[PDB]
């Protein structure tokens, strides 16, 4: 898990230096307009996603980039006898070089030469160990083309920003909805066969517990915690455990700590379905302290086949993610990005504050954080509101003009 | 609404460039916007209102004062940020002779405070007031009322000053509003009196709990130089007043020549709007700095700021 | 000309009601997210346009926008038979209904229809003030410049349903252009006015026929100066005037002096426009300079940039809020042509810094023309509460 320690750009456009310091958790960029905010995250997706054929497109003369790890990647573009030369160098001193007709060219086409190289340099060196989740300014266009993609995927996508919004715009892999309503069904799957696999380890121990002893506020405790695991969603599959208890009762008013071990039974299962379901439920909730008349639940049944993932209105009306406004899904997908149910990432968001009222901004980065995911997030925002709380992280990016 | 809060605006504090000043309400920022223009018509200088900054607190959520003391504690330093509160009755002594602990613009690390009681007590010159009367009032006979104005300003600031304190010490700050009107103000000589009329609609007690004490303070503020009691005297009831004592010029002038013009100008002027006298008094005063001495500004806030 | 001075919207989507009254210079709507803002523009914007034929693609029960004028057009959704009406009428006692389904197979094509909608807002003086209109979507549709207004409001359709309005906010190109046609309006402008003061200046000294250092001063400034660098040969001039007066009758220096004041007044007068919109942009834009160079011996006028080191670049080099702030600004600028602008967010990509001077400056231009802002941001609406409207619908 590395992160971003320092991006010394120079020459960018031939017109502006621009040196950025980062740290490792928080990082809100701000500045006036035109200051480099946008080619600095493209820069910084570029380098991290390994993508090293799109700094042809960009004009420049150095581009350093030091990760917390320790490697120090150096990106030039020098023009020898008329032709310009891309040359990438690492810290313990493989480079690789080419031109950028051939890049143009490649670009163009779309595996030609280049790319091979330029991937088998990024494989053997390790330059792909963290991904780049870029959240693009215009999130709702793209959203609103796209379903009228995917976080692997992303190539139609991607294809089309690129032509709107030149080719050195990295690619755009923020998750979408769907993604993150399917990513949630698999989850949610595994945490059933897992408390599936629980129930009956347990059920082999406890009955082994039971064999082994065989060569008054007990029944109050088993009621106590009887009552919360039966009328409790995510155990809509079964919920008879209050018949379980009034059998049980009833047997004993008819040794003495064989009832011990329904405590224990009872007590591990529950700890263990807020630990399954602990990714899911911290995300969920997460979620839920934005939406108003509507929470976003998993219903569980025995009719149903699939758990369904939606939108819960108190009606009692479910509906798939897509009914959201715009708001919503920018929220939703940011939340995501930050959710300890991702892969890996340094969360690029450039203007956070689309679409989103005051109310919202102000708790956004607070919630994300919340999630102790540990994920560098570096946001290009210019509204005060969603610093709020956070200026001891802000980093003030003004270019030295040439 | 869509207002900032404390925090936000801390943040936009050290985000933007621009330097900014801090005022308490909506109308100090026109006058000081007069007044940085005036200085340098061209001045990139932003003021911001604290009455546009949501306050989480229930208590902050009308004290303007203390949402800029907050802000203040908690900026304290920044380099392009000026703080403007108003004096209040604060280091105000009324021992006898009412008495001023501190003569000059109170400053502390960039908070400012107002030479008087508030913006509003800078147009308290007699300059002032005589000139940015005449742009707005009707002339029943004009000439005639300035003129009766301009020595009847003597003894009428020492009456509004007496007036503001009474209702500062009775604790009800619009009592002098509706109390007083026009019709009820008396000229003897050059001498401003209060009659008591009887119906009022804040209970007799109200009534009593007011007279009598304006009636204590009386001799008390009639034994301090005219500057402390213009400087004493609270903004909103200082213009109010100022208005019904023309009112009342007006009615003294023309009751010798003609009931109906007189009345009409009288009344007339009792309903023109406070937003239009100040802004006239604003125009007035800012057109009339530095020309004269006894024309105040706050001129160690303009310093600090640009 | 004419301004929105209410707006009643009832049932629009099934959901909600709405009643708005508009001031007649400014109005800035705020609101929670869901509140109908989006809506509530573009139904202004579809209604000033005369667009009734995108009503057929809104599910409402009874629509009524009022005029300062006093039009009072009322637009009725009903059904009659199972087949759903649009009924327009206005106060003038006229009215036009037109079927839905004719209007979605116009669209769906795209008719008898709409030549009738076209007679009855052409009749009616209906399209007298057009409406600019600035999506939340402008990067995107700017960028899908690889009539602009025809594909580029087809493809927002496409995109954001049917009922959009018609985009004609003045891109950057187009900014660009019409930059360019009135400095060629204006030098060719200043031609014509040099042809009459060269024959009116022979009949002034004609009739002569029967302070030099004002003269200089004005002779220096207006040599050095982009408007007028063809010619620029006025020192010259002015050098051997002198000369030739101090080796040698003071009416033709007034004559010349008058001659070089007026040529001055019209270059000031002729550039108004486009000085003013390069002053009002260059309020903001920091490290850059918009201007333009009458110069090169290539006859083509150069508009865009001017770094601080003489080098030119093109206005496309420019991020996305100092584009749209080109954008807006020219909106407002004295150079467009439609009086409402309806702008939706106008705080995205612009600093605080902008957003706190943005309505300042566009007020600031003159045009007396309505504005109706719909933002999130607290920094568009500081020094303008009074002129600030909250809208929550009535959810039935
Ligand atoms: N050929 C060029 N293409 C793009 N940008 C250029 C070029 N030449 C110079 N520049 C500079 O690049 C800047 C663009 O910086 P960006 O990072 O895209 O903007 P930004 O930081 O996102 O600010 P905002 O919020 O988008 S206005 C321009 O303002 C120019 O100063
Ligand atoms: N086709 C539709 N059918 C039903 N309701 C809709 C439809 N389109 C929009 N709405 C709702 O109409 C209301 C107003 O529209 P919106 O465009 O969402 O306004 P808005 O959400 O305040 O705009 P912002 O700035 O993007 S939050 C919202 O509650 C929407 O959910």
């Amino acid at each position: 898990i590395r992160t971003i320690s320092k991006i010394e750009l120079s020459k960018i456009h031939n017109r502006y230096n621009l040196t950025v310091d980062f740290f490792n958790d928080l990082n809100v960029i701000h500045g006036k307009n035109g200051a480099g905010k946008s080619t600095l995250i493209h820069v910084i997706a570029n380098i991290v996603n390994g993508d090293f054929i799109r700094f042809a497109f960009l004009i420049f003369e150095e581009i350093k980039a030091t990760y917390s790890d320790g490697l120090k990647i150096v990106i030039r573009r020098d023009k020898i006898d008329e032709q310009s030369f891309i040359s990438v160098t690492l810290s313990n001193g493989k480079y690789i070089k080419f031109a950028v007709g051939e890049a143009m060219a490649t670009v163009r086409e779309i595996k030609s030469m280049l790319a091979m190289d330029i991937d088998k340099f990024v494989k053997e060196n390790e330059l792909q160990k963290v991904r780049a989740s870029y959240f693009p300014a215009f999130r709702t266009m793209l959203e609103a083309w796209s379903s009228s993609r995917s976080s692997f995927y992303n190539r139609k996508a991607s294809a089309f920003a690129r032509e709107l919004f030149g080719q050195f715009l990295p690619s755009i892999n923020y998750p979408s909805p769907m993604e993150i309503e399917d990513r949630l069904r698999e989850e949610i799957r595994r945490a059933q066969l897992g408390i599936a696999a629980y129930e009956s380890r347990t059920f082999s121990e406890s009955f082994v517990k039971v064999f082994s002893a065989l060569f008054g506020e007990l029944l109050k405790e088993i009621e106590g915690l009887a009552i919360a695991q039966d009328s409790s969603i995510k155990n809509g599959y079964y919920a008879e455990y209050s018949k379980v208890y009034e059998e049980i009762r009833s047997l004993i008013n008819r040794v003495s700590g064989a009832l011990v071990v329904y405590r224990d039974a009872l007590r591990d299962r529950q700890d263990y379905q807020e630990k399954a379901f602990s990714e899911i439920d911290n995300y969920m909730s997460s979620v839920n302290s934005f939406l108003e008349d509507k929470e976003m639940a998993y219903d569980f049944d025995l009719r149903r086949k699939y758990p369904k993932v939606g939108l819960k209105f108190p009606d009692g009306s479910w509906s798939p993610i897509r009914v959201l406004s715009s708001g919503e899904r920018q929220l939703l997908t940011m939340l995501y990005a930050a959710s300890k149910m991702g892969d890996d990432a340094i969360v690029l968001i450039d203007e956070p504050e689309i679409s989103l009222h005051i109310d919202w901004q102000e708790d956004l980065l607070k919630r994300m954080l919340s999630q102790l995911s540990g994920r560098q997030i570096i946001v290009c925002t210019h509204s005060p509101s969603i610093a709020t709380g956070y200026e001891d992280f802000m980093i003030n990016i003004s270019p030295e003009f040439i | 609404s869509c207002a900032y809060t404390i925090d936000s605006y801390i943040t936009l504090l050290t985000m933007s460039s621009k330097k900014r000043l801090l005022v308490e309400g909506r109308h100090d920022r026109s006058h000081l916007y007069q007044l940085i223009y005036k200085f340098n018509p061209a001045s990139k200088v932003k003021i911001d209102t604290a009455q546009d900054i949501k306050a989480s607190d229930k208590a902050m959520s009308k004290n303007n004062r203390l949402k800029i003391e907050t802000i203040h504690s908690k900026v304290k330093g920044k380099d392009n940020i000026s703080f403007l509160c108003d004096r209040e009755f604060r280091e105000f002594a009324f021992n006898d002779q009412i008495e001023d602990l501190l003569n000059s613009h109170y400053c502390d690390d960039s908070l400012y405070w107002t030479l008087g009681h508030s913006l509003e007590n800078y147009f308290f010159n007699p300059s002032i007031i005589i000139d940015a009367f005449q742009f707005l009032s009707p002339s029943e006979y004009k000439y005639k009322a300035i003129e009766l104005f301009s020595e009847l300003i003597s003894s009428s600031f020492a009456v509004l000053a007496a007036v503001s304190l009474a209702a500062k010490d009775i604790d009800k700050a619009g009592l002098p509003a509706a109390l007083i009107d026009w019709k009820d103000i008396v000229i003897n000589d050059g001498t401003i009196k209060l009659i008591r009329r009887d119906s009022y609609d804040i209970d007799s007690a109200c009534v009593d709990s007011f007279f009598n004490a304006f009636d204590a303070v009386l001799p008390r503020v009639i034994a301090s130089d005219v500057g402390i009691c213009s400087r004493v005297v609270r903004g909103h009831t200082g213009i109010l007043l100022l208005q019904k004592l023309f009112s009342a010029c007006l009615y003294y002038v023309g009751r010798e020549d003609d009931a109906l013009q007189a009345d009409s100008s009288a009344n007339y002027f009792c309903n023109l709007s406070e937003l239009s006298l100040t802004t006239a008094l604003a125009e007035s005063w800012v057109r009339k700095i530095g020309v004269l001495e006894d024309v105040y500004f706050p001129d160690s806030l303009l310093k600090n700021i640009e």
